[PDB]
């Protein structure tokens, strides 16, 4: 309840989704392999694959229903 | 009800009818971690007081390995209040 | 069944570099993350060279790392974020040559959680706290100080936690000996989440949040926070107190901003954009790193933007008050996560990918100097022309791997050994790299000797000199004698008979042994002669820097000392052996001693024996050796001593020396008598074998490895104004001066370069020339380049009116010819959803192209096979699948093609045949019995050869998602799903049809997968995973009412290996990485790590190391506090593979240590040790 993260009967789906968008983004940002492997895919820097993740934080699967 | 707060420096105790005991699931077996304590558990009149049950601390309290390996120790503060 | 990990090749990628004086002498060195690995490295100020000092497996995911100092201190400690919920801080120390975890305190959960800290750290300028922060809501201060006998303190944490907020970096601020102070550059989501008309997450505010730690009350306070008018992606630090005014720099997109509390307005400069640049113009530009240089009167920062373009910052003050930025363009060099300058004017980079950099920083800064202060219209910028270096001069380049896309490990090359084909870099920084396992030979002098020579020796003429001063060669019927350039006859009084040794036999003295007797030769005109007794002869001999030992016809021997004055004089006594001697060695004497100790005698008697030469005792027998075979050659040498053998058979021997010899280890060398010599490497005493080998030490360990170059017959070590250090050899007539490049590199690597990113390539059975295929996302075509250029120059006629004209003419025709390559300035970003590919055939013995085509633009190649058709029997095909206009973030495609080659002209040219479309991306080929295997999106299908299109004979729909990859045995198939994991088909003939008979019971996002056998594939996920899925006994492959099992196929592979390896790997093989050597699994990562997986041959082994594993577990843990076991065991339990990377640990243990370990094993250390080196001898050096 008090842990970011944790759901109880009456999550949505939207909420549940942007845990794990969220939780995610982070784990990317984290784990210097799976930032590599984005970056070579993406044809882009680090520094700016990190930032998109940022940017992406803030409302990763569109507005609330 | 634990107390949950930040852990600090400040190292856990048991008194001797506590002792050997896990603080988390009262365990005989295998003391591993090392307890942490939160200041306000260290504060003043309750310095080296007993985690478990507030009495007079004689021995360093342990979390066993069971409570080391999911992580138990982690919660913070398990000064019990 | 059970499996064995090790690491041949450490990670060479950086994450993170950090600069301090680590050892806290005046030197400065660099502490590297490498993710899973810390690093610390010197760079000499003298050579301008990087040597590493120390590596150590941290068995966690270094996050963040930081240099702190307390004041007052003269020493930096290492404060590290990792995935363990603990902040660790380290100290260096030299004397023991580790890192030393001074405190770790502990305050979450483990693994790279969102609310957890370890992400962002920051610490006080002054060092006198440090903030670990999490991406989201909990920041944590930890207060450290010094006690009264100077250990580090630390406190307990002191919380500043926010609520929804997210945190995009964090540093500290200078702010001199006030309270310290944090700055975050933070992001409320509270409002996005609430608001359903997307207006809140849009008019979100990025903010700069000022937390002041009060060391008087003890706690943090946000003392103040303000909206940026655009996000920053980083912040740098501004020297305060005395040093400066303080602040902070937020760089942003298109921007950089200096702010601080206070009266301070905020200055803001835009970033200068390359005149004439070729991206595509939507793109915003940020910096990507920075590094601050400060210095008593000055600083400046180095900022690095996405293009490679380094700008050096300053900040202009009246007063404490910033006035204005200014930005000078400063150099380009590629793309850093990491820049560092160092105090003695080098500047280190470490490169996001491919090899890192050392620059002599030759001037700080006619080139147009950018300001905050100049006037500038709505929607303009500052241009600036990039060119070749100007401030920097490269004086080393790191090589490494990072990152590894495609490996295979293959004898392509004919040398008996296979080489490691590794498609490496990103853009057009790009290669083909060979790895070949031995050290780089460099020839300083190469020449020819007539008829046939037998052996070579090198001679100084003072011991003070710091060169050589002769080499003697020798042939079968006569000798030579040359100087270190020429025959020299200066001081040369050699005979011109056989030679048994020439060497030097005093201080200004040099000696002869021959058949006869033995010459003595002075530096000055004076020569002494002495000869054999009897009708005897000498047959063998050893020598010290003092003495001379002989063995004569017989086996009878015969000793000579120097004396004071500087003469032979014979020992009274001789001694006769039990049979014939065939080999000699004498240890070097020690600085401060007349004489040295231990003779080592080898005879026919296929025994080796040790005798004092010391008066007390000479030669009288201490200790003897019986050996598998007749012994070619010995030599005692000092890391610590050792006496080497060489048989006539192909083993060598190692065996530790006392007047009681001890533990021994042996190995296969080859085949011709095994010859050992002196040599020097490093400024240490070594010894070459002769494939050559360097037998060495290294990390306290020790290491045979063999030279990459030609076979050789006798040798000798050298040191010349040619060649400092380094061998004389002699293969056959050939005479050369040979040098060593490294000494702890595993793999020396030649580098082809590439244009794109290399996705895949392939062998060609009949020629082994490479088909690869490079790609990348937001890439021009050499064609869409050339397009764009000419109508950028047309345009920048046509923007003129006037006489201008003739000037606008000019500068196009310029820009139309200036070529900046690629590899330097990057390659021009196209925008998303553009992609530039090519098919490249390339030999791999010297990477020249053989033929190279190019892709229309937006077609991305994403798989290649070589094959034959049954239908056309003898031709070789190449199929190349490609995207078209494939959109990546959110996922779209516009179908995709195969192209079909012919390959023509023994395997050197691609014929197009024709181009087949397909409804998705076709992103497996998998050669098929006489037809081919090809996923295309979802959909997996047999095609046939045809003449005008591929023509589809059977296809399967029921596999889950995106099909990732395919390998076959026989009529079986197996699918990588791209999430679903491995599906087994079976492709019945008669039916034609493809049938699903069998699936795992996990999700894993497979990147690659090898066969291990009929029932067994090994495979890589892209969360760093191996695992190994079999398929039960008794599966049965010959297969609205049916449901199949949980969803999936009616029979399950059950998972009979799990390890987390901590690194992505994208290749795997099933192969013999040396001659007569074991099977292993070979498994390249991004990060450029190269190991194996090897199984155990049975329990006895597989307990012992299990053992081994679990006393290192608590008695040697993971350095950055977390546990080892939940470590490879990160997203699936660790099953049946033992860490080997973490057994090897035992060699660097406190001998305490080392001993309480391997009592609870029952063995002592060197027992351990040999086991340790015996596995890992076995399958792979
Ligand atoms: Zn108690
Ligand atoms: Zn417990």
């Amino acid at each position: 309840s008090k842990y970011i993260g944790t759901g109880h009967a009456d999550t949505t789906k939207w909420e549940w989704l942007v845990n794990q968008h969220r939780d995610s983004y982070c784990s990317y940002m984290g784990h210097f392999d799976l930032l590599n492997y984005f970056a070579i895919a993406e044809n882009e820097s680090k520094a700016r694959v990190r930032f998109n993740l940022m940017e992406k934080m803030l409302q990763p699967c569109g507005p609330p229903a | 009800i634990f107390c949950r707060k930040q852990a600090g420096v400040a190292i856990g105790r048991l008194c001797e009818k506590c002792d050997g005991k896990c603080v988390i699931c009262d365990s005989y077996v295998r003391p591993c971690t090392l307890v942490r304590i939160c200041d306000e558990c260290n504060y003043g009149s309750y310095q080296g007081r007993c985690v478990i049950c507030g009495g007079p601390g004689v021995s360093d309290a342990y979390y066993c390995k069971e409570c080391t390996i999911q992580e138990k120790d982690r919660d913070g503060c398990p000064k019990i209040v | 069944m059970f499996l064995y990990n090790l690491t041949l090749q450490r990670a060479t990628g950086i994450s993170f570099a950090i600069h301090g004086n680590f050892s806290g002498t005046k030197q400065q060195e660099i502490v590297v993350s490498r993710g899973k690995i810390l690093e610390l490295l010197r760079p000499d100020p003298n050579t301008g060279k990087v040597h590493t000092l120390l590596t150590v497996e941290v068995f966690g995911v270094i996050r963040s790392l930081m240099a702190f100092r307390l004041t007052g201190g003269t020493k930096d400690y290492i404060v590290v974020g990792s995935d363990s919920g603990r902040i660790v801080i380290l100290e260096y120390q030299p004397s023991k040559n580790m890192f030393e975890k001074i405190h770790q305190e502990t305050f979450g959960k483990s693994g790279c959680r969102r609310i957890v800290p370890g992400q962002f750290l920051a610490v006080d300028p002054k060092g006198r706290a440090v903030m670990i922060s999490a991406i989201e809501k909990q920041k944590l201060v930890y207060i450290l100080n010094r006690d009264a006998a100077a250990r580090l303190t630390i406190s307990s944490p002191l919380e500043a936690h926010k609520a929804n907020t997210l945190v995009y970096h964090v540093v500290g601020v200078d702010v001199g000996f006030e309270n310290p102070m944090f700055a975050c550059l933070e992001m409320d989501y509270e409002e996005a989440d609430n608001d359903p008309t997307g207006e809140a997450a849009a008019n979100t505010q990025q903010t700069l949040t000022f937390y002041e730690l009060d060391l008087g009350l003890n706690h943090v306070v946000r003392k103040y926070s303000e909206p940026l008018e655009e996000h920053g992606n980083f912040l740098i630090t501004v020297p305060g107190g005395s040093d400066g005014p303080s602040g902070v720099l937020i760089c942003s997109e298109n921007y950089i901003t200096y702010k601080n509390f206070g009266d301070q307005p905020d200055i803001r400069c835009p970033i200068p954009r390359r005149r004439n640049d070729l991206d595509d113009p939507e793109r915003g530009m940020i910096f990507v790193c920075s590094a601050t240089h400060k210095t008593k009167s000055m600083f400046f920062f180095l900022a690095q933007t996405e293009q490679g373009d380094i700008f050096k910052i300053t900040l202009e003050t009246d007063e404490d008050m910033v006035t204005e930025i200014r930005l000078k363009y400063f150099d380009t060099v590629p793309v850093a996560a990491a820049m560092c300058v160092l105090k003695t004017g080098f500047l280190f980079v470490a490169s996001e990918f491919g090899n890192h950099y050392l620059y002599q920083i030759a001037h700080l800064g006619e080139e147009p100097e950018f300001s905050s202060a100049m006037p500038l219209e709505e929607g303009d910028t500052f241009f600036f022309q990039p060119r070749p270096l100007k401030n920097l001069v490269l004086v080393d380049e790191l090589d490494s791997l990072s990152p590894i896309l495609f490996c295979q490990i293959a004898d392509l090359a004919n040398e008996d050994t296979p080489q490691l084909y590794v498609a490496c870099g990103r853009g057009p920084r790009s290669s083909l790299r060979v790895l070949r396992h031995g050290l780089e030979v460099s020839e300083m002098a190469v020449s020819e000797l007539p008829g046939n020579p037998n052996a070579v020796w090198t001679v100084r003429r003072h011991i003070e000199d710091e060169f050589d001063a002769y080499i003697i060669v020798s042939f079968v019927n006569a000798t030579l004698v040359l100087s270190i350039g020429e025959e020299v006859t200066d001081s040369g009084f050699l005979g011109t008979t056989p030679t048994l040794s020439c060497s030097l036999l005093g201080d200004d003295a040099l000696v002869q042994v021959y058949p006869d007797g033995i010459r003595h030769i002075r530096a000055d005109k004076r020569v002494n002669e002495w000869k054999t007794p009897g009708k005897k002869t000498i047959v063998k001999c050893a020598v010290n820097q003092r003495q001379v030992v002989i063995a004569l016809t017989g086996g009878e021997l015969v000793y000579f000392e120097m004396d004071p004055s500087g003469q032979l004089n014979e020992y009274t006594e001789r001694k006769e052996m039990s049979a014939d001697v065939v080999c000699m060695s004498l240890a070097n004497v020690p600085p401060g001693e007349q004489r040295s100790r231990f003779l080592a005698v080898g005879l026919v008697d296929n025994t080796v024996r040790i005798i004092s030469l010391d008066p007390s005792d000479c030669l009288q027998p201490l200790s003897m050796q019986a050996l598998p075979a007749q012994p070619e050659s010995l030599c005692i040498v000092e890391m610590f001593l050792y006496l080497n053998i060489g048989l006539q058979n192909g083993v060598l021997l190692r065996t530790v020396l006392d007047p009681v010899t001890g533990d021994l280890s042996d190995t296969r060398t080859g085949s011709r008598p095994v010859k050992l010599f002196r040599v020097r490497m490093q400024g240490q005493e070594a010894v070459l074998a002769m494939r050559s080998w360097l037998s060495y030490s290294y990390q306290s360990r020790f290491h045979l490895t063999p030279l990459s170059y030609e076979t050789l017959e006798f040798a000798s070590g050298f040191a010349s104004e040619q060649c400092p250090e380094g061998i004389v050899a002699i293969s056959t007539n050939t005479l050369r001066i040979l040098a060593l490049e490294k000494l702890g590199a595993v793999f020396n690597q030649v580098a082809f370069p590439l244009q794109y990113t290399p996705r895949k390539f392939v062998i060609h059975p009949e020629s082994n020339n490479l088909i690869i295929i490079e790609t990348d996302h937001n890439a021009y075509t050499e064609a869409t380049k050339a397009q764009r250029k000419q109508q950028m120059a047309e345009e920048m006629v046509e923007a003129a009116g006037e006489d201008e004209r003739e000037l606008a003419a000019e500068m196009a025709a310029a820009f139309l010819n200036e070529n900046l390559p690629e590899s330097i300035f990057g390659a021009p970003k196209a925008g998303n959803g553009q992609w530039a590919s090519v098919i490249r055939v390339m030999n791999p013995i010297q990477g020249n192209t053989l033929d190279l085509v190019q892709l229309e633009q937006n077609e991305a190649a994403f798989s290649v096979a070589v094959c034959r058709f049954s239908n056309t029997g003898e031709d070789w095909y190449v199929l190349v699948g490609v995207a078209k206009d494939l959109i990546l973030n959110p996922r779209s495609v516009a179908g995709g093609f195969v192209y079909t080659y012919k390959l023509v002209n023994n395997g050197e040219k691609l014929e197009f045949l024709h181009k087949t479309p397909v409804e998705e991306v076709p992103a497996a080929i998998a050669p098929f019995q006489g037809r081919v295997l090809i996923g295309v999106g979802k959909l997996l299908r047999v095609y046939d050869l045809g003449k005008k299109k591929l023509l589809r004979k059977c296809e399967n729909k029921h596999i889950a998602n995106y099909i990732s990859g395919i390998q076959t045995i026989g009529h079986r198939v197996i699918v990588s799903d791209v999430q679903e994991s491995f599906i087994w088909v079976r492709y019945k003939r008669n039916e034609n049809q493809l049938i699903i008979f069998a699936d795992d019971t996990y999700p894993r996002w497979v990147t690659t997968a090898s066969l291990l056998d009929y029932d067994t594939v090994a495979g890589a996920d892209k969360f760093g995973n191996i695992c190994v899925v079999r398929l039960p006994p008794n599966t049965n492959d010959e297969v609205l009412w049916d449901r199949g099992l949980l969803n999936g196929a009616s029979q399950k592979a059950e998972v009979i290996m799990n390890y987390h390896v901590g690194e992505t790997v994208l290749s795997l093989q099933k192969t013999t990485l040396i001659p007569g050597g074991s099977e292993s699994l070979v498994y390249t990562t991004l990060s450029g790590g190269i190991g194996i997986l090897v199984p155990f041959t049975s329990h006895e082994d597989h307990d012992f190391f299990q053992h081994v594993e679990m006393h290192l577990r608590s008695e040697h843990p993971p350095l950055c506090g977390r546990d080892h076991l939940s470590f490879r065991s990160y997203y699936f339990p660790v099953k049946n593979v033992i860490d080997g990377d973490l057994c090897e640990q035992f060699n660097s243990m406190e001998p305490n240590k080392q001993k309480n370990v391997s009592e609870e094993l029952d063995r002592t250390p060197p027992e351990v040790s040999k086991k340790l080196e015996d596995i890992r001898t076995r399958y792979a050096f």
